[PDB]
């Protein structure tokens, strides 16, 4: 189908989890 | 010189600040390492015009003679203000918009003007940064997509614009983006390129969700990688022999191109831009270390490298420029080596880039008739070094060609683009700091929903305006910003620092500050340039702006895929409705310096 969407598919999954990891730290540091 | 009724009683007056040291950690962040402080200041300054505009301006002012107006404005105006930048944020220990409140409170158009410039340059850089990732998505593969032409509709040779011009460009006016002809006609929206813009907004927001904390742990990698990979690319240039050709083009001293008025002007704008100034995040950065920290030699250290490494960046690109010009110098000639034996037929062994022209004389002597039918394509280095590009084409339609002159051509296509991604990203931090530090000095918003909620309000607020760059017409909008946005109004924002410290704050009041922080007054040339020299030079080049304000008519390039003599650009002016917005993008950051005081004068009368 497309090669550039293959490498796009893995970097869009990295972006979703790292923001909620630091959410848990800030809630643990309330 | 000015009285300033209510000058003091807003500052911390040099005798309680030692006590505020041990209570700042409970209220404000801090640099948790000595090493993590140096990584922040270098990454915000370097790149993005030092890589494409500065080495282009070498061969538009004389190559080997370019350094002389360039290097001096490091050591006349940069090394004052950056040492001045360190010294007040460690003094006041408070945000930048708060500084011009604590000095003459009819001011604070200045903290807005720092924010009103930092937010737009942070916007349209991410458009460029998205295309760095877009070509990085187009990496990984055997036949790189820009290397070859798309076919025609008959399973045969190629389309016309890939026939009339190289396949590296064609993949830009349809592939990178579908192109429009003019600025006045908006075409396709480039929806998949809009997805590439969208994800670019998020790796920023991932990294500064908790301001100094998340960035302080995410600066240890992004501020060392863009200097290492650039070290092997240098030996990669001397691997493929194409050096010593643009390298000697870097060493062309033109003394005739020095007494020009724009020689001092274009040198002065880049050295202001090679550093990342008038944003105010560095005030907050110098507020998060120790009070008695030596910033004098730190002003000497970090200013030297960014003016020194950028020269070393200019070396590696002209080796590639020399490399691309090298093989293209003989390609027409090997075609003419073929074209000589085409009609006049020498044995293929006894013909080379040699007495080819001498045997051509024997060919014309043996017969002039067929000799009048063999066209030869004359070529020259400096007819291949004389073509150039600025702004964007150096890495997008120039560097990727010599990438395809490599045995591991898809592999170096990857290695090129993470370097330029983290380069802009490290420079995408203080403009991000330039919008949040005057934001905490607003305080008309509800103070609840803490900084992580405020972090989501920035990235999705400036998410929206980059959509017009995704159009077919959107590239012509970007050509306005590098030319106009942040060209003139960056100067006089910095000039208002000089009026405040000398005639309002008092340089002797600043003199007792420096024996407190480090001790004894430095070398006397420091005290000279804050008095006179930096007030002198900033308005001479500003005078040179009016020399180049209207002495050349405003003109932008249009592509025209159906162009007459198509393999060249077309330069047309703008319509009259385009003239109403060109003063908005660069003028309204300058209007707030008198503009708030008029509102303040009718508020307090």
């Amino acid at each position: 189908v497309s090669i550039w969407l293959i490498v796009f598919g893995v970097v869009m999954g990295v972006i979703v989890v790292g923001i909620v990891i630091l959410i848990f730290t800030g809630i643990r540091d309330r | 010189v000015l009285p300033n009724p209510g000058l003091d009683a807003r500052i911390p007056s040099l005798a309680e600040l030692e006590t505020i040291e041990q209570e700042e950690a409970s209220s404000r962040p801090k640099w948790d390492n000595k090493a993590q402080y140096m990584l922040t200041c270098l990454g915000f300054c370097v790149g993005l015009g030092n890589v494409w505009r500065f080495p282009y301006l070498c061969q538009s002012h004389g190559g080997g003679a370019f350094m002389i107006p360039f290097l001096i404005l490091l050591v006349l105006e940069g090394i004052p203000l950056l040492y001045l930048e360190f010294a007040i944020g460690q003094r006041l220990r408070r945000g930048s918009l708060g500084v011009w409140s604590s000095i003459h409170p009819a001011l604070k158009g200045l903290g807005l003007a720092s924010m009103l410039t930092s937010f737009m340059v942070g916007l349209y850089y991410n458009t460029i940064i998205s295309w760095i990732m877009w070509y990085l998505f187009n990496s990984f593969q055997e036949p790189l997509p820009w290397s070859d032409c798309p076919l025609n509709e008959n399973q045969t040779g190629y389309v016309d614009e890939c026939a009339r011009s190289s396949p590296v460009d064609y993949f830009w006016y349809r592939e990178t983006l579908n192109i429009s002809t003019s600025i006045s006609d908006s075409g396709s929206i480039q929806w998949w390129m809009l997805l590439c813009l969208a994800c670019a907004w998020s790796v920023l927001y991932m990294c500064t969700i908790r301001g100094i904390e998340t960035t302080g742990k995410a600066v240890y990698i992004t501020s060392t990688l863009p200097y290492v990979v650039l070290t092997i690319f240098l030996i990669r240039g001397l691997t493929l022999k194409g050096a010593t050709n643009g390298i000697v083009f870097l060493f062309t001293p033109n003394v005739t191109e020095l007494a020009q008025p724009d020689t001092w002007l274009d040198a002065g704008a880049q050295v202001f831009f090679s550093f990342s100034l008038a944003f105010g995040g560095l005030i907050s950065f110098s507020s998060y270390n120790s009070v008695h920290n030596n910033c004098e030699k730190d002003s000497v250290i970090v200013s030297i490298i960014n003016g020194f490494t950028s020269v070393y960046v200019a070396i590696v690109v002209y080796s590639v420029i020399g490399f691309r010009a090298t093989q293209r110098y003989d390609d027409c000639f090997s075609t003419n080596i073929l074209t000589l034996i085409n009609g006049f037929d020498l044995p293929e062994g006894n013909v080379t880039q040699e007495n080819f022209v001498d045997m051509q004389q024997r060919c014309n002597a043996s017969d002039p008739a067929a000799y009048a039918q063999l066209v030869f394509q004359t070529c020259d280095i400096n007819a291949f070094l004389s073509e150039a590009v600025e702004g964007t084409g150096l890495a997008f339609i120039v560097f990727t060609e010599a990438i395809t002159k490599m045995p591991l051509s898809p592999l170096w296509s990857v290695l090129f683009f993470i370097m330029l991604f983290c380069l802009g990203l490290s420079s995408m931090f203080g403009n991000m700091e330039g919008v949040v530090v005057p934001l905490q000095d607003l305080r008309v918003i509800p103070p609840k929903w803490p900084k992580e909620v405020l972090t989501g309000l920035i990235c999705l607020g400036t998410f929206l305006i980059g959509f017009i760059f995704t159009l077919n017409s959107g590239q012509y909008w970007l050509s306005l910003l590098d030319s106009y946005a942040g060209s003139i109004p960056l100067l006089i924002i910095a000039f208002c620092e000089m009026f405040s410290v000398v005639y309002v704050y008092g340089v002797d009041r600043f003199n007792k500050d420096i024996e407190f922080m480090i001790g004894h007054k430095p070398n006397i040339f420091w005290q000279v340039t804050w008095r006179v020299v930096s007030p002198l030079l900033m308005l001479i080049i500003f005078l040179f702006f009016f020399v180049v304000e209207v002495s050349q008519e405003l003109t932008y390039s249009i592509w025209d895929p159906g162009y007459e003599e198509f393999p060249k650009s077309q330069k047309i002016s703008y319509p009259n409705w385009v003239y109403v917005v060109v003063v908005i993008v660069a003028g309204v950051p300058s209007l707030t310096i008198p503009g708030y005081a008029i509102y303040k004068l009718i508020r307090n009368h």
